């Protein structure tokens, strides 16, 4: 049916502005049976609800983020963008684009993408082999090092999904983000990751 | 502004249990209540809107009923899928809010930890810093223990541990343990071992092996 | 005296909406056959018809219109006018054809402070909904039971003004009000009284 996606960068530095576009695809953004929504969800704060903006031009902000808040329509392309001046850490979350229904669901959601606010700045991760020192074994990858969330795995091209497992990162006490990937297994083996705040992909095989 | 409160705020439950959740409304809201799922690494998805009526596509083992301030939601056989935190939202007025949210996780036969354990890679060597990895995979409950072991030397707090949320099929979950080390003193030690200790052993299993060979 | 058509019948056929265009045609009209369409367009203007925006005092001419057969869909007022009273003398929507046979009324958007429809005293069938109005106050006061004819009719004040907020500026309905409501401040805006 209808699929809205999320753009834009995923690290933004203090008292500067975050901007974010969604792109509905499938459908028009003219209309006027819904709410063109922004959303976002963090620790400490949960699922928190940003604004949205109608067709007519009209929106309606939270009055925690309104002194800082701009929701704009663009028809033409059938997007919707949100930006979100002055941001400090508690800007740090996952951002939904969201379709609302006027008759009151957020019935489409969009995939939602990480944005972290930081000072420091962006490192391509290190990916390194997972393999035994010479009946299931395991193999994986290392994905060390980067910053800032996320990471994106997956093994043969998404061809390999039975007995994968894609850890959530930890943060080290460097700063750094760091993950592993491991599957289980009774033939190459190769672990695809993607780290886009740095335009780093790379392809590992294991052996 | 309307403060959502539900209740409870995690629960666990075994397969075909009926699950009740509640969400607490600090004014009356009518019939303005949506509820939503989010699955581990999802973006929430709606499965009952207007406080009652099912959305489409749905299971039908899933409910809603309330009106006013309290709201109730239902899934009448727990299935394993289901695995989620549920998030009940109004709509009464501006701002519209979420609920704090209620995970909900399951309850199965206990099920001992496949380890497995990994030597840092001579790429990485080169990099003067060493990391060696313990893999604990597919077991219940989540509750383990990690223990690093370099010539019998207990190790701890040069390691780091991550678990997976539970598994949406067989409600499993997996855990991983990296010890850091610089490559020096990567290099004055021989054995590494990893020692688990899980319910679903009847006694701690160790993995190793001898570095260089 | 004479009735005239909704949007999309008769004079307005082929049209989406009430322009700046088509407003002339609701001159001496006291009855409403069908549905009519206020949309984004008649305030920010047409920029492929060339439509300059409706004037919010041309806005004064439906006032003359009491009985609505179809539904009232209102998405854009002007931002000068602060109620619907141009409606002010509407008394009954019937509601025969409805927004996705659904709803007979439905002010979606709009920054005014009250409703302003002190005259109307009857919604035959469908649902009313009433979203996203950030400034506007008298609804949850209403009492639509008085004005709805079908058993089921519901009432959507959703995404709207605060309780609180309207309670802040002193905009609710007077002392004098009855129970049921009022459409704005004034003793007149009540919908009974004693």
């Amino acid at each position: 049916q209808v699929q809205l996606q999320e753009s834009g960068p995923g690290l933004v530095k203090p008292s500067e502005t975050l901007s974010l576009t969604c792109t509905v695809s499938g459908g028009s953004v003219s209309s006027g049976d819904y709410y063109w929504t922004w959303i976002r969800q963090s620790p400490g704060k949960g699922l928190e609800w940003i604004g949205h903006i109608y067709y007519s031009g009209n929106t309606n902000y939270n009055p925690s983020l309104k002194s800082r808040l701009t929701i704009s329509i663009d028809t033409s392309k059938t997007q919707f963008s949100l930006k979100l001046s002055s941001v400090t850490a508690a800007d740090t979350a996952i951002y939904y684009c969201v379709r609302d229904r006027v008759t009151g669901a957020f019935d489409i959601w969009g995939q939602g993408t990480m944005v972290t606010v930081s000072s420091a700045s962006t490192k391509g991760p290190s990916v390194f082999p997972l393999a035994p020192c010479s009946s299931t074994a395991a193999l994986g990858c290392l994905v060390k090092d980067y910053f800032p969330e996320p990471v994106t795995v997956s093994w043969n091209s998404g061809a390999l999904t039975s007995g994968v497992h894609t850890f959530p990162a930890v943060l080290q006490s460097s700063g750094l983000y760091s993950l592993s990937s491991v599957v289980t297994v009774p033939q190459t083996y190769t672990c695809n990751v993607d780290h886009k705040p740095s335009n780093t992909k790379v392809d590992k095989t294991v052996e | 502004d309307i403060q959502m409160t539900q209740s409870p705020s995690s629960l666990s439950a075994s397969v075909g249990d009926r699950v009740t959740i509640t969400c607490q409304a600090s004014q009356d809201i009518s019939n303005y209540l949506n509820w939503y799922q989010q699955k581990p690494g999802k973006a929430p998805k709606l499965l009952i809107y207007d406080a009652s009526n099912l959305e489409t596509g749905v299971p039908s083992r899933f409910s809603g009923s309330g009106s006013g301030t309290d709201f109730t939601f239902t899934i009448s056989s727990l299935q394993p899928e289901d695995i989620a935190t549920y998030f009940c939202q109004h709509f009464d007025h501006l701002p519209l809010a979420f609920g704090g949210g209620t995970k909900v996780e399951i309850k199965r036969t206990v099920a001992a930890p496949s380890v497995f354990i990994f030597p840092p890679s001579d790429e990485q060597l080169k990099s003067g810093t060493a990391s060696v990895v313990c893999l604990l995979n597919n077991f219940y409950p989540r509750e383990a223990k990690v223990q690093w072991k370099v010539d019998n030397a207990l190790q701890s707090g040069n390691s780091q541990e991550s678990v997976t949320e539970q598994d949406s099929k067989d409600s499993t979950y997996s855990l991983s343990s990296t010890l850091t080390l610089s490559k020096a003193d990567y290099e004055k030690h021989k054995v590494y071992a990893c020692e688990v200790t899980h319910q679903g052993l009847s006694s701690p299993v160790t993995k190793s092996f001898n570095r260089g060979e | 005296k004479k009735v005239c058509n909704g949007i999309g019948i008769g004079e307005f056929k082929d049209s989406l909406s009430i322009d700046a265009t088509n407003i002339k045609h609701f001159k001496n009209c006291t009855s409403i056959s069908g549905d009519l369409h206020i949309l984004p367009v008649a305030f920010r203007g047409d920029s492929f018809t060339h439509t300059p925006p409706l004037d919010p005092q041309e806005l004064d001419i439906l006032k003359t219109v009491k009985e609505i057969t179809g539904f009232l869909l209102i998405q854009a007022w002007p931002e000068n006018r602060t109620d619907l009273h141009a409606f002010e003398n509407l008394e009954i929507i019937r509601g025969r054809t409805k927004q996705h046979g659904q709803f007979s009324l439905a002010v979606v958007s709009l920054d005014i402070t009250s409703l302003g429809l002190r005259s109307l005293k009857e919604i035959s069938d469908g649902d009313v909904i009433i979203s996203g109005n950030k400034n506007l106050c008298y609804a949850n006061t209403i009492n639509w039971k008085k004005l709805f004819g079908t058993s089921g009719q519901k009432t959507k004040i959703i995404r709207n003004r605060g309780e609180n907020s309207c309670k802040a500026t002193g905009q609710v309905c007077h002392a004098l009000c009855s129970p049921e409501g009022c459409w704005g401040p004034e003793p007149r805006d009540c919908v009974s009284h004693h």
